[PDB]
């Protein structure tokens, strides 16, 4: 399935069947949701951006931003990517996903924002100023 | 200083018996599945320091899995297969991956790992000791054990590299 394989590649950061997946979507030979959700278990509610972010695979989440991946797509404890890539400290996801016009106010279910769930000092100081602009 | 480890795997890999085996020092043939997840509560020496190690036992039968909520604050999982039964070495992908998501580790690609290979004292072996080495070296080098319940071998050994790598996560 089309999707199945967008959420493992993204999941395993491989860009080039990623970007094979997409370019194949963009031209409607396959049917495939680029905001589709896994419902394995190994990604029950996640999208490939979600998963992307999380494991730190850069250029598949440049690849999904520029094929218009939905910046704010939530899982199902409300977190968005850029939760998921504030939380594990990746800076360089964090900037691209602002430059995507990433929502900085999302409060995810258990009442943290992205700023507020990383460990990262230059990544909080920076969410900082961006939440402070964008509320 | 807690440590808590949690074991996954198919039904019938030998979870239960390498927790009793390490914890009791005792083995049974008899076959009795485990329901939902518990823990026992073990102390364990890890070079001088006495540790105190929770390690969650769980349900491979779909039937009798309930959720994964317990996974969090966990410091090591444990992959557990029998290397009689080429299927459960192909489920470990799919249980590794739904621990991360589920658990959300903050450092995802290090979080410590440890595979057991299970039921080498039994005829009829289906996994390649290096099939099972390559998998686990190509996730950033999970340290990958051989060990038979029934007769107590590589038990002491697996758990004490998984109490080390547990406290190192820990602290
Ligand atoms: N010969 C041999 N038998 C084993 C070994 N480990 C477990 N067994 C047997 O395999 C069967 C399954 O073992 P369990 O420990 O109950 O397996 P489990 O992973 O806890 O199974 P579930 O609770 O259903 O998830 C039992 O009959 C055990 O006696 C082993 O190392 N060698
Ligand atoms: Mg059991």
């Amino acid at each position: 399935s089309a999707e199945q394989q967008l959420l493992h590649h993204a999941r395993n950061g491989n860009a080039e069947e990623v970007r094979q997946l997409l370019e194949t979507m963009a031209r409607n030979e396959v049917i495939a949701d680029i905001n589709c959700k896994g419902r394995s278990k190994s990604n029950l509610g996640w999208t490939p951006l979600h998963l992307a972010c999380y494991f730190g695979h850069r250029q598949v989440v440049q690849d999904l931003l520029k094929a218009g991946a939905e910046v704010n797509v939530l899982n199902d404890m409300g977190d968005t990517p850029l939760h998921r890539a504030a939380f594990t400290g990746r800076k360089e996801l964090v900037m691209l996903l602002l430059e995507y016009n990433a929502d900085t106010t999302i409060v995810n279910g258990s009442g943290q924002t992205a700023k507020e769930v990383t460990h990262a000092e230059e990544i909080r100081s920076m969410l900082e100023a961006v939440e402070r602009t964008q509320q | 200083v807690l440590l808590k480890v949690i074991i996954l795997g198919d039904s019938g890999v030998g979870k239960t018996s390498l927790m009793n085996q390490y914890v009791n020092k005792k083995f049974s043939n008899q076959y009795k599945a485990t329901i939902g997840a518990d823990f026992l509560t073990k102390e364990v020496m890890v070079d001088d320091r006495l540790v105190t190690m929770q390690i969650w036992d769980t349900a491979g039968l779909e039937r009798f899995q309930s959720g994964v909520a317990f996974y969090r604050g966990a410091d090591c999982c444990v992959l557990v297969f029998d290397v009689t039964a080429p299927n459960t070495f192909k489920t470990l992908d799919s249980w590794r991956d739904e621990f991360l998501i589920q658990a959300s580790p903050r450092d995802p690609e290090n979080f410590p790992f440890v595979v057991l290979g299970n039921k080498i004292d039994l005829e009829n072996r289906q996994v390649a000791t290096k099939r099972a080495q390559a998998w686990c070296y190509s996730k950033n080098n999970i340290p990958y054990f051989e060990t038979s319940a029934k007769e107590a071998i590589n038990v002491e050994q697996a758990f004490q590299t998984i109490a080390r790598n547990a406290l190192k996560q820990e602290t």
